């Protein structure tokens, strides 16, 4: 999906958009060409042209990777990271909790989606005091269930006025938070 | 010249009045702040002095 | 504290691309270039 | 370093500085910005970013290295008050000489 | 910085918490009161870490003679290394706080 | 650096220079 | 809108002289050319405003904050009031050998912050213009030197006209207040005329004095002295802490004896 999209991105101009707005950087299964495009997007960071990261949520880097300050201030997550529900692996897996430890199949599936999505997009705070920008790019998120789903900490600080915020708008918010945390405390 | 001050289009020295250095006096004296009384604390005088 | 009189400073202002966004209620440059006319004055006013 | 390139001739005297009003956050640089902050400081030049709509990290090196201030638009009051405040003269530093 | 934490006043470092932290620490406390296992969770890294820490070492040190050592486990070994950095600090302090050596050791496998 | 001073007055005259029963 | 403040040298010492010299021309008649001058300048247009302040060498007093006799109850309340406060100013006052200089930057203080006062209570439907016209005859002082200078960048900063009609002694930082503010000086050959130079030369405002012909002023000598010897020179030596005019190079200013460093 990620591909496709870039592709797609590539056909229109949002790419070329993105690019020449901002350096972007893409990860791949490979470790050694993650970290050196990881570092060099830390280093584009530091210097003023900037960068951008696009990720798997299932990848070894996003697991690896530590966010800081101006090192991932803000994280988007697109969509709702279901993993491909016929792979036999989770087949047995998810079977399993629902015969012996009787876990719904959805139930299990949607918090380990939630888990991870969280896990993923979570490691944006991390200490020091430093702000960071949580965007998720779904409805699904909003709905009552995956709200309860939702960490507590994540779930008090959303609110409906966050909570299903359209693509301006979350330009709009986003903009005006940056404004209020460059302040000191 | 017809304006001042300036820097010397030769020499490239400062030429200058006396009351433009004055102007920047204000911050070599610095003025002590006044203590505050928001109420009336009974002062006689009802006009600001 | 010691405060240094003389000072030569250069203003260096963007002319890129989101300085014709309307960020502020006026457009962004001409809000930045109308205030630093009020900024430049009052800079040789105080100095 | 345009500017470098000029401030650098002036006297010693006379406290040389840098007022940047920066919009876009994003910007192009041919060389590692870090050589020419340490050069900066060397120089003895006091640079102090303005950002506007942005909390940038170059621009905050920059300034808390250089012994400066990096500041960011709350909003129209915040940037009259801002620039008001850069009228003042710069505090001398322990490392400026008179 | 003493912490009037449930079970004992426990000295901390810096000089300055967040109200959190309290609450984490006199929670977890509740684990070793009960001598039973226990789940929570806590945005912060380094808060929980060096609360953790805090109150698991006057616990210790307030009885030594019911819980021998702490184990701690995190995700990677970049991650332990700062961990155990921040042990080390916590030890200075401590050991400044203190004003004396005792016989403590840990170390990061 | 904090401000100092040794002689101050001089500043409150600039370059301005310089009978009882009356 | 117009606000004239107008500020009367009211120094015992110089006006007690002049008294004790038989002077043709005195302080009462001096009040009472002023009078007519406050009287005459609200009396051009209802929306004229104005003050007066008198100086002391002690103190500044401010003069200014039915119609039994068939006129006007602004007019006449106003003339009595002035001379009820000049009569307290000049009564309540006490002696001193040792002091003798007058007070003027506390005069134009006060004045400034008055004018200022005013220009926040004036409704911002209507603009208006204020300037100060100064009476001096007696003495100035080089301590007051600094506040004089802060009072007049803060009248040009807040666009106000220092006009400046001195009897006696020209003060060279006076010519120097109007011609930084734009107001204008003069000095009066003929006290007795005193009013017409008034009615004459200060009486119109900036939009009148824009349209008419009047005498130039009178070209300011803006000295420049070593803070050391106080003679004038064309060179001096400043520095970038005490900013103090300097007789020549040392390692130590003698005001600061900052560390300096040969060069
Ligand atoms: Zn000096
Ligand atoms: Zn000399």
């Amino acid at each position: 999906y990620m591909e496709s999209t870039v592709a797609s991105w590539y056909e229109q101009g949002i790419l070329e958009n993105i690019q020449r707005n901002k350096l972007l950087f893409i990860e791949t299964q490979d470790g050694a060409e993650t970290s050196v495009a990881l570092e060099k997007y830390q280093e584009a960071c530091e210097n003023g042209r900037g960068a951008i990261l696009l990720s798997v949520a299932r990848g070894k880097v996003s697991e690896g990777i530590d966010f800081v300050h101006h090192y991932g201030r803000a994280v988007i997550m697109f969509g709702v990271p279901y993993v491909y529900t016929q792979s036999r692996i989770l087949k047995a897996r998810l079977e399993y909790l629902r015969d012996q430890f009787q876990i719904r199949e959805n139930d299990f599936l949607t918090f380990d989606a939630m888990r991870h999505a969280a896990q993923c997009v979570g490691r944006a705070i991390r200490g020091k005091t430093d702000y960071g920008l949580m965007v998720f790019a779904d409805k699904r998120f909003a709905r009552g269930d995956k709200r309860g789903k939702l960490p507590r900490w994540i779930q008090e600080h959303l609110t409906d006025a966050n909570l299903n915020l359209t693509v301006d708008e979350g330009v709009q918010v986003a903009k005006y938070f940056l404004r209020q945390m460059a302040q000191p405390f | 010249y017809c304006e001042l001050p300036v820097e010397c289009k030769i020499c490239g020295l400062t030429l200058v009045s006396a009351p433009h250095l004055a102007r920047s006096y204000h911050h070599l004296f610095p003025l002590d702040a006044f203590q505050e009384i928001p109420l009336e604390e009974y002062n006689g005088e009802r006009f600001c002095y | 504290v010691r405060l240094g009189m003389m000072r030569h400073l250069y203003v260096v202002v963007d002319g890129s691309r989101t300085m014709e966004d309307q960020d502020l209620k006026p457009n962004r440059l001409t809000c930045t270039l109308k205030l630093l006319e009020y900024f430049v004055e009052e800079y040789f006013d105080q100095n | 370093s345009i500017a470098m390139q000029t401030l650098k001739h002036m006297p010693g005297h006379t406290s040389r500085e840098v007022l940047i009003i920066f919009s876009s956050l994003t910007t192009c640089d041919p060389s590692n910005i870090y050589d020419l902050i340490k050069t900066l400081k060397a120089a003895k030049i006091r640079v102090s970013v303005i950002g506007l709509s942005a909390e940038v990290r170059v621009c905050t090196v920059l300034a808390r290295e250089t012994g400066g201030t990096y500041h960011v638009i709350l909003d129209e009051s915040h940037y009259k008050e801002l620039l008001t405040h850069h009228v003042s003269p710069p505090p001398a530093s322990s490392s400026s000489e008179c | 910085m003493k912490l009037n934490v449930d079970g004992l006043l426990v000295y901390f470092p810096y000089d300055y918490i967040y109200p959190e932290q309290f609450s984490y620490m006199r929670e977890l406390k509740r684990t070793l009161d009960a001598k039973g296992h226990g789940v929570l969770e806590m945005p912060s890294g380094t808060g929980k870490t060096v609360s953790l820490l805090a109150l698991i070492m006057a616990y210790q040190r307030a009885y030594p003679l019911e819980v021998t050592k702490l184990i701690y486990c995190s995700r990677t070994v970049p991650e332990i290394e700062k961990v155990i950095e921040e042990l080390r600090k916590l030890l200075n302090f401590y050991e400044k706080q203190e004003g004396e050596k005792l016989p403590f050791l840990g170390l990061a496998l | 650096i904090a401000l100092n001073l040794k002689k101050s007055d001089r500043y409150y005259h600039g370059p301005t220079p310089i009978t009882s029963q009356d | 809108l117009n606000l004239l403040v107008i500020v009367v040298d009211a120094n015992p010492i110089w006006w007690g002289k002049q008294a004790l010299k038989e002077s043709q021309f005195t302080l009462s008649k001096c009040i009472d050319a002023v009078m007519v001058l406050g009287n005459s300048h609200l009396f051009m247009n209802r929306s004229n405003k104005l003050a007066v302040i008198a100086s002391h060498i002690q103190e500044s007093r401010f003069l200014y904050p039915g119609s039994k006799d068939g006129k006007y109850e602004l007019l006449t309340s106003a003339n009595e009031v002035i001379v009820e406060e000049i009569k307290d100013l000049m009564t309540k006052s006490d002696i001193k050998g040792q002091h003798t200089e007058t007070l003027l930057a506390g005069s134009l203080a006060k004045a400034l912050c008055y004018i200022h006062r005013m220009n926040k209570e004036v409704k911002d439907n209507q603009e208006m213009k204020s300037r100060i016209l100064v009476i001096k005859a007696a003495e100035d002082s080089a301590l007051q030197y600094m506040n004089f200078m802060n009072v007049i960048f803060a009248a040009q900063k807040q666009n106000i006209l220092i006009d400046a009609c001195v009897l006696d002694s020209d003060s060279g930082l006076l010519q120097q207040a109007c011609d930084i503010t734009g107001g204008l000086y003069l000095k009066v050959p003929q006290m007795p005329s005193l009013l017409q130079y008034l009615l004459w030369v200060f009486l119109p405002d900036q939009d009148q004095r824009s349209q008419l012909i009047l005498p130039p002023p009178v070209h300011v000598d803006y000295r420049a002295a070593c803070f050391c010897h106080r003679n004038l020179i064309e060179i001096g030596y400043v520095c970038s802490v005490c900013l103090s005019i300097f007789c020549n190079f040392s390692p130590i200013c003698t005001t600061c004896e900052t560390a300096f460093k040969i060069s």
